[PDB]
């Protein structure tokens, strides 16, 4: 009821635990499963959605609440990834040559970002603190940056000639650019086919989990070189058959949801902080 | 009020800072003249070509240019003359090679934001013959755009390079007085400064690896225009000599006393005459003001040049007078005495221990009057107790306060002011104001007193009866303890006590020269204190 | 917060990324200005009012109809300059209704399921290239009233070629829906309350906005301004000069994580 | 101006409506189309007799005609003690009529603006630039501390920002605290730096037809309709004048005496 203020909450130890709410959340929540196209191709069964829905029902979920969203690959899925379910699970196939792209995708979807628009043609942009990044997504986003000194003259580049700009992104579907803080940069972005936004990492996004299918511990969802945390929402699975992968996902849905939580930014109690 | 003297000395260093830039640089009625002027000017170009076959130019630079025209102002056809020059120019250069063949420009001048454009302006109107004594002057002008034009270079071989582009906006920033040198007379003129701002047209030279260069080259800065025009208004306030309210000179080319005298000779009599009209209690009130530099030099109705340098001119004269040298000698003597336990023999002490305040010196000595040794010692000491006055080592109000108050109340009233009169009248006043002044030091309900005139007195505070003066104790007291100026010196104090029996508190305050008791006694029209303060004021006779 | 949301706030009566601004203007405004550097001038004029350099943003939209296709609210404060057209009144209102309020919308699969509006806060918001909403109310037996569930030509049309439309039907009644799902999408939305970080300035015209479906009320909130105009430069100058007053009418505490004009729940 | 101490127990004085009707003058301003449609040379006398029935002595009511809103806006001189301006509504002139209201429903303290030599700025929200004439085409160039222009060149008026074209009256509001260079056609226009002091209580404006569109305040967050802004639907001008005459007491009730001590030069029609 008091939505604009952060009031302290006094809890008492020894307060009896409430019964398990897993059944109630399963009955009153929606699960989205994100898988690549090759998964469906290998499975080769036009009715596999119904089979998985029935298996989830055997596991508890009502047979109208599990959604299956298909994406071509990591690169395409990274353009405006919209996750609307109460609980989102993303099966991301591992490629040894796409480590940075997978890390960027996980950073984008495993964390909450507050993004403001960017007019590279109008303003010189600066990153204030470590939580600030430049997230750009599009069909082909190429970003070059020219740092400017206190006199607004470029460093190692000329503001007039974009050829001297330092290239940081080339033909990227998604890229999270981190430059030196407290320095103004002139930006050259292929805005005609990609959008760049100035974003802050508010914190974890608890309703999105990523299962890396058949790789190693390579995701780095933090730009700090000294930290490469492996949160509970990033799992790894060895695989040969996608049917086995989906059976493992179905059978351990309890644990997968346990690793996740309702989106803190969502729901009524988050009203008037950022959203709802 | 004495603080002013100190501050002048304290600030004297800035005087040197002035001289540098200066040597790098090279009654009255107020009448207003706001005039809508149209400065029409132009540049000139010096194109000196080098030897050889003509492929090389030694210089292509700016040159001051004169212009004459006529324009209408309030229905008056006014003839105007202007002279435009430039300063702070960038010497670019083109060097096609070491061969005589290659295009080479040794040095070509381009005016950029770091440059300035100066424009002298004059007309035969009234406003420009009243500007000999100027109170204030300020001009506003609409900015103008000066674009560089084409200029082809005379090569007999191959393509002809062309100097196109280049543009700067002139924005008015400052107007001052200046002089135009004619054949047989000299004209007062208004010199306007213009700051440059680079503009979009970028100048480039064809047949060259030169492009996207910004500024205004000297090649063809007029771009074929007959003149460059700025329209604006200048406000002038002129000080015309007038001795009556019904006349007002059309022109102020009158001679003033300082146009003919550099050493004020008769203004001393003017000051000594001004001394008559000085009130007493109000003079004390003014003397208690901590007269700082701003307070001292703010109320003078100066000219445009005089206000610009009043403080530093006064201070330049100030750090040469006998007062400044006495302060310097005192400081050097103290530093030398502290700097070496070697020459306690050279200095002779009239106290228990050696001190620069307590040393006897030349004193050529006066056999005219039978003089006691104690008198000479006390006079020599008091002549340094004056530097104690001007070293913040005093307790009550000092004679320097009265001197400063008299100086202020006289300079404001004195109609004789000029950039050379206020110097040497502040300094010489500080030197010659109240020459014979006494000091007293209190210790264990006993007062010792000395005077520059050689009169010394020891007495008791509770009852003013004289005591055998104990030299070598007055000296030890006066070297360290607070020294009190004797505004109400012993003789006046005893007269007052005998005739106007004063209380213990009143005597206490009078001894320490408390302003409150002084002013209360003055307000009662007490003849003795009024007489003493009259003697003090008449001593401020310059 | 959430664990202290349902707690009291006691106060005494005797006691005594920075903000970003977005300007949404029609393209005809920029055409009338005819300057290619006006954005920089307005940014500096705003900076006179205290907005840092890279804070104010200018977003262009072709017209009211096109802007209504899934509008996006980017900045902390969103001032929308809406040109008035007497022929587009409802559309303007619809946009305001979708922009000055917070909505909670769920997917609608019209082909398989009937739908009803539970209460007065429930509407059906549809957006896209062109919507043609045709409605067939049913009865307790699930037979259409004045319509045939099989024959869609008898359906009652409530929208035609709409880029945005908010449909309000009789509550407690099931409706079969025919929507051009190919060219536009419909959602069951609930109005939560005001969206305090968006203000709408109507350039020209008269007060015609109606952001409430109820016919008995047409409230003009502090975030609904109106100005007479002749030159767009004057419009932008008055927007810049009185930006303090415009922000005073708004609150920075309604900027969701995403720029969408409605929360979406599956 | 002195403190005025009064008692809440004092008795109401009798109606002063008759006295003020006897000792004051009323001015009615109407468009020329009103007299055209009425088509009667004696209509002034008819309205005068009707007003006399309402109480106004013969000759106290003065009828003044203006060609149209645009023409009336050129230095509108309001003579009588009580002024009522019948302003026909045109959907295309919503700003202009509003401007006219803003000019005549408020008190303005104005001083000349010599733009060609001086740089001008607006100090506060009450400050505006009122330009009046046959054709007022004002272009503005905002400046900065270095005197340069923002998106404009002080030496090239073509780059100045267009804020008004061929205007008989225009109230210009720019960003406060910023110097601007102004280029307006001084031959057919005069621009004045003005401060609005407060409402002008002896001037009421009756909008004949349309809807409430007047905005006498530059602030976008306020569009107040004071009691001196009336709005009546119409189809015949005789009905308009009859309703003005019949409710004259109500109209004057909404108005108060000017109360301002002026310095300008304007004739008045007073009794
Ligand atoms: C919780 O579980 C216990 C034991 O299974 C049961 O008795 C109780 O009714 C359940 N519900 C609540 C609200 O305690
Ligand atoms: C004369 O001068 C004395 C001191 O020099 C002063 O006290 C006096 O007021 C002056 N004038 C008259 C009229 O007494
Ligand atoms: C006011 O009106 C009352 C009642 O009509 C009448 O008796 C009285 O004489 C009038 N005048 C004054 C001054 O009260
Ligand atoms: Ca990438
Ligand atoms: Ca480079
Ligand atoms: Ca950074
Ligand atoms: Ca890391
Ligand atoms: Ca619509
Ligand atoms: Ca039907
Ligand atoms: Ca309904
Ligand atoms: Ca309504
Ligand atoms: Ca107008
Ligand atoms: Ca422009
Ligand atoms: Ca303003
Ligand atoms: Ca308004």
């Amino acid at each position: 009821q008091n939505y604009g203020i952060n009031l302290p909450i006094t809890g008492s130890m020894d307060t009896a635990y409430a019964n398990s709410t897993q059944e109630e959340t399963f009955l009153t929540s929606t699960l989205c499963l994100y898988y690549p196209t090759e998964a469906a191709t290998e499975i080769n069964d036009n009715s596999w959605k119904d089979t998985l829905s029935q298996l989830f029902l055997t596991k508890g979920w009502p047979t109208g609440s599990v959604y299956f969203k298909e994406y071509t690959d990591i690169a395409s899925f990274s353009v405006d990834p919209q996750l609307y379910c109460d609980y989102n699970v993303v099966l991301m196939k591992y490629d040894a040559t796409l480590q940075l792209d997978m890390s960027e995708l996980a950073d984008l979807i495993l964390n909450e970002w507050l993004c403001n628009p960017m007019d590279i043609t109008l303003y010189y942009y600066q990153q204030t603190d470590e939580a600030n990044k430049w997230i750009s997504m599009g069909s082909s986003c190429t970003i070059k940056v020219c740092p400017l000194n206190t006199q607004t003259l470029g460093i190692g580049c000329l503001t007039t000639d974009t050829a001297t700009f330092e290239e940081v992104a080339t033909a990227e579907k998604l890229v999270i650019t981190d430059v030196v803080d407290g320095v103004n940069h002139k930006l050259d972005v292929t805005t005609a086919t990609c959008t760049i936004r100035n974003c802050k990492k508010l914190g974890p996004r608890e309703n999105v989990a990523v299962i890396q299918v058949g790789g190693s511990d390579v995701l780095d969802i933090t730009a700090d070189p000294t930290t490469a945390p492996q949160t509970e929402r990033m799992m790894r699975i060895n695989w040969k058959k996608w049917w086995q992968v989906f059976y493992t996902v179905v059978d351990y849905v309890n644990q997968i949801i346990q690793a996740m939580s309702k989106r803190s930014r969502s729901l009524n109690s988050a009203a008037f902080y950022y959203r709802i | 009020a004495s603080l002013i003297y100190r501050q002048l000395l304290t600030n004297s260093y800035t005087v040197d800072l002035s001289d540098e830039i200066q040597e790098i640089g090279s009654l009255w009625k107020e009448m207003q003249y706001n005039r809508d002027i149209t400065i029409r000017f132009k540049f000139a170009s010096s194109i000196v070509k080098s030897g050889g076959l003509g492929y090389k130019w030694s210089e292509i630079s700016f040159k001051p240019a004169n212009y004459q025209y006529t324009y209408t102002r309030d229905g008056e056809e006014v003839t105007a003359h202007t002279t435009c020059s430039v300063n702070g120019m960038n010497d670019f250069n083109f060097n096609g090679g070491s061969l005589p063949t290659d295009f080479v420009i040794s040095r070509y001048e381009v005016i950029k934001e770091n440059s300035y454009v100066y424009v002298d302006y004059w007309d035969d109107s009234q406003a420009f013959r009243n500007m000999v004594y100027v109170r204030s002057l300020a001009a506003n002008l609409n900015s103008v755009i000066c674009t560089g034009g084409d200029y082809s270079f005379a090569l007999p071989v191959g393509q002809w390079p062309v100097m196109t582009g280049g543009a700067v906006s002139l924005h008015s920033a400052g107007v001052t007085l200046s002089t135009q040198f004619t054949d047989f007379v000299s004209l007062n003129s208004l010199r306007f400064r213009f700051r440059l701002t680079v503009e979009e047209p970028s100048f480039s030279i064809t047949r060259t690896r030169v492009s996207r260069l910004y500024g205004l080259p000297a090649a063809n800065p007029n771009n074929g225009k007959e003149y460059y025009e700025v329209a604006g208004r200048f406000s002038l306030i002129s000080l015309v000599p007038s001795n009556d309210d019904y006349q007002t000179p059309i022109t102020n080319s009158v001679t003033v006393r300082q146009d003919l005298e550099r050493q004020l000779g008769e203004l001393r009599e003017e000051f000594n005459a001004l001394s008559q009209e000085i009130a007493m209690s109000q003079l004390i009130d003014l003397a208690l003001l901590p007269l700082d530099m701003f307070s001292m030099f703010s109320g003078i109705k100066s000219t445009i040049d005089a206000a610009k340098s009043m403080a530093t001119s006064v201070m330049k004269k100030f750090k040469k007078s006998g007062l400044a040298n006495s302060v310097s000698t005192l400081t050097d003597s103290l530093s030398d005495a502290a700097s070496s336990i070697s020459r306690g023999a050279s200095i002779r002490s009239v106290g228990s221990s050696a001190s620069a305040w307590t040393d006897v010196s030349t004193q050529i000595t006066d056999v005219s009057s039978s003089v006691s040794s104690i008198s000479t010692q006390t006079s020599t000491i008091s002549r340094r107790l004056r530097l104690k006055e001007m070293a913040t080592q005093t307790e009550g109000m000092n004679f320097d306060d009265i001197s400063a108050a008299v100086l202020k109340t006289k300079i404001d009233r004195s109609t004789q002011i000029s950039p050379n009169t206020l110097p040497d009248i502040v300094t010489e006043a500080s030197e010659k104001f109240i020459p014979n002044r006494a000091y007293r030091v209190i210790n264990n309900d006993e007062v010792f007193e000395a005077g520059t005139d050689g009169r010394f007195f020891a007495y008791r505070v509770e009852t003013f009866d004289e005591i055998p003066f104990d030299v070598q104790k007055f000296a030890d007291l006066v070297t360290d303890s607070p020294v009190i100026s004797a505004i109400i010196d012993f003789k006046t104090l005893k007269n007052l006590n005998d005739n106007y029996g004063i209380s213990r508190q009143q005597a206490f305050n009078l001894l320490r020269s408390d302003p409150r008791v002084l002013r209360e006694f003055i307000n009662q029209d007490n003849p003795i204190i009024r007489n003493r303060i009259e003697q003090l004021i008449m001593q401020c006779r310059l």
